[PDB]
């Protein structure tokens, strides 16, 4: 981004990740880099003490941090103290975090600059606009048992995985494709994202996933017209662009964090065709009834709420019955499914070996 | 050629000495053959 | 063919039909008709022998005003055999004829430079010449003849003293017999000329005969890093008329395909309506024509072999 919109030179860019570790030996230069690679205090390797130092000793200009909301954390916040520079930008989307950290941001780069409205943004084709929308998949009457007896651990993994919620991805899915839609579907339970992959055939990435491999993923997505659909996790909560995203989908999710729902939906505001007539995006949040989930469901939506977004509830998929194949249809799959996720809790002796 | 351009008359030659003849595990594999290597947009 | 390689093609044959015998002129003139050509077919189209064929191949090939090129060749019937060809390497040939004619006109200049100096002397015994500063040191005593060295014995002038127009004679010749020279290398300095390859030269290749044994082709080996000295040289428009019929037909078509773009971008159905109360989800004219065209008829009478392949 920095080099396709103003005349940075590349040979003045290195960029300090885990894979490349060289500094650029010009005079000034810019450095990218991130906070896992800068805040810590214990090990680092050879290659990247040497790079350290050279951060350090030099006397920048000017620091950019993006998602400031994660730089009030116990660690992430030592490095504004490190690193020397005169002037301290911070950008972020949603400025909230559970713990009251929040108002630290004060004296560790300053106060709070400039706030813009998301509605006033999205009238003026700026963002795109999402039609909001909180499914209610009835927990079937085997499943509902078990998350009576269960403890609170165990039963997360219970109503994340119930067939109605399988039935409703698979319908969403297939009708926005057959639309010409580009989905994203998020799970921050890893089990449940790689058993609805596999059960879908579809690219899924998460946090073991090697830098190449997602990125290759990512390009897929975004101009392979098979590969229409993806399956994320938490990392790409946050500060990842695709311009093609026009869906979104979420099976699970962190508690009652309000920020995570605002991230993922900015994903799909940044759709390329969300100036053309009638267009709207969509995010759908799959949700069991009589569970939990309902009450994190219905608070992880409140800054969005403020902002102006409202969520429109959705009992009945009109024509989801009429659909070929169901996954899970049979009482027989169920109840083996049920058990599946139930059950989840002398240099010469050489050649003698 | 180089003698013939010390008396003055460009040669329709050149010496053939001046012819210059001229990473690891992989996360996801249930999509084996489809994804296409869109490296460069 | 461009009109610089006529001006080339002339100044060959100019040069060979003048500084060359007969048959000399019957090979180049036979590889200039055609691009490469084999020895085997150079011998059957002259009709000459191997033994007389050599002298000639062999100073064309000395001037560079041929080149050769062998290569092995494979028939599918019979033993593996090295073939020979013979082009004209164009920037090769431009440049031994421009250096021969330097050369001669520089060679007849400084002779006759010379022949305009003082004679000198011979002895009549040793056959030994001396120069008039030479003979200066062996006068004898009585100052009245030159006496060799060796022999002691008395010089005798030398000749070349009355060739001083001869010499001149014969410059004046050769500047005229040879202004065609002149005149066309004049020419190709203006122009470029681009250096031949056997490849190249296959490019104009007329067939001399209708089965010959060589096989004018050039399929170099694969990967090979051998360079040998001096073998290397520096849409369908489819149109479709439309008739009233099609243009109206175009035009559902261009309906279609609207009203498809809209569908893609309208909302769906659960988004429409509040879906509260619904259950929840799981599992005859013609005739008169004629008598009209009849009376109006009336009227007017009134008023009055498997290889692989790809498609292309
Ligand atoms: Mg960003
Ligand atoms: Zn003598």
């Amino acid at each position: 981004q920095f080099l396709q919109w103003c005349t940075l030179q590349p040979e003045n860019c290195a960029v300090f990740t885990s894979d490349n570790k060289e500094m650029f030996q010009t005079e000034s230069g810019l450095v990218v880099s991130t906070y896992s690679m800068v805040a810590n205090t214990r090990n680092r390797s050879h290659d990247s003490q040497k790079v350290m130092d050279f951060l350090t000793g030099r006397e920048w200009g000017f620091i950019i941090l993006d998602e400031v909301h994660v730089v009030p954390a116990a660690m992430f916040r030592r490095v504004v103290s490190t690193i020397a520079a005169h002037a301290k930008l911070g950008l972020t989307a949603t400025l909230v975090r559970e713990d009251d950290k929040i108002g630290d941001l004060n004296f560790l780069i300053g106060p709070k600059l400039y706030e813009a409205n998301w509605m006033e943004l999205s009238q003026k084709g700026h963002i795109a606009n999402v039609q909001c929308a909180e499914v209610w998949c009835p927990m079937t009457a085997e499943f509902y048992q078990e998350y009576l007896r269960e403890t609170a651990r165990k039963r997360m993994l219970l109503y994340i995985m119930n067939p109605t919620k399988f039935q409703a991805c698979q319908f969403l899915i297939q009708y926005h494709e057959r639309r010409g839609d580009k989905i994203i579907v998020f799970s921050d339970n890893v089990y449940a994202l790689q058993e609805y992959a596999l059960k879908m055939g579809k690219p899924f990435i998460y946090g073991s996933t090697p830098q190449q491999e997602r990125m290759n993923i990512l390009q897929n997505f975004q101009y392979n017209d098979q590969i229409n659909t993806i399956f994320l996790s938490k990392v790409g909560d946050t500060s990842i662009d695709l311009p093609e995203a026009t869906c979104l989908i979420q099976i699970s999710s962190h508690y009652g964090s309000r920020r995570q729902e605002a991230q993922r939906l900015g994903r799909i505001l940044r759709a390329k065709r969300r100036n053309d007539e009638g267009f709207n995006a969509f995010f759908y949040s799959l949700v069991s009834k009589d569970t939990q989930e309902m009450y994190y469901s219905t608070k992880r939506q409140a800054f969005l709420v403020d902002q102006g977004y409202a969520f429109k509830v959705i009992t009945h998929l009109h024509g989801m019955e009429n659909i070929p194949n169901l996954a899970y249809a049979s009482p027989r799959e169920r109840r083996e499914l049920l058990q599946e996720v139930l059950l989840k809790n002398h240099p010469l002796i050489r050649k003698m070996y | 050629p180089r003698k013939l351009q010390d008396l003055g008359l460009k040669p329709a030659s050149v010496d053939p000495a001046t012819i210059k003849r001229q990473k690891g595990k992989i996360t996801n594999t249930h999509m084996t053959g489809i994804l296409k290597d869109y490296s460069h947009r | 063919d461009r009109p610089i390689d006529d001006i080339v093609k002339n100044l060959l044959k100019f040069v060979v039909r003048g500084f060359y015998g007969g048959s000399f002129v019957l090979v180049l003139d036979a590889i200039l008709f055609h691009s490469v050509l084999a020895e085997d077919d150079l011998k059957q189209l002259l009709s000459i022998n191997k033994t007389e064929l050599g002298p000639l191949i062999a100073r064309l090939r000395s001037d560079r005003l041929i080149s050769i090129h062998k290569q092995r060749e494979y028939p599918p019937n019979s033993k593996s055999v090295e073939r020979v060809y013979y082009y004209v390497k164009y920037p090769h040939a431009i440049d031994a004829i421009k250096w021969k004619v330097h050369q001669v006109v520089q060679r007849l200049k400084d002779d006759l430079d010379k022949n305009s100096e003082p004679n000198g002397y011979m002895c009549p015994i040793c056959l030994t010449k001396y120069t008039q500063l030479e003979a200066v040191q062996l006068l004898n005593f009585d100052r009245t003849e030159f006496l060799c060295s060796l022999c002691d014995e008395p010089l005798v002038e030398d000749d070349s003293g009355k060739k001083n127009k001869e010499k001149q004679d014969k410059l004046n010749r050769l500047m005229d017999q040879i202004q065609p020279i002149i005149d066309s290398l004049k020419k190709i300095d203006d122009s470029r000329i681009e250096e031949n390859t056997f490849e190249i030269a296959l490019a104009r290749l007329i067939p001399p005969q209708n089965q010959s044994h060589a096989a004018y082709t050039y399929n170099p080996k694969k990967g090979s890093t051998m360079f040998r000295p001096g073998d290397s040289a520096p849409a369908t428009l489819h149109i479709n008329i439309t008739t009233a019929s099609d243009e109206v037909a175009q035009r559902e078509l261009q309906e279609r395909q609207a009203e498809e773009k809209r569908k893609q971008n309208a909302v769906p159905e659960w988004h429409k309506q509040s879906t509260i109360g619904k259950t929840a989800l799981g599992r005859e004219e013609r005739e008169n024509e004629k008598t009209l065209n009849d009376y109006y008829a009336a009227l007017a009478k009134k008023q009055a072999l498997e290889d692989e392949f790809e498609d292309v």
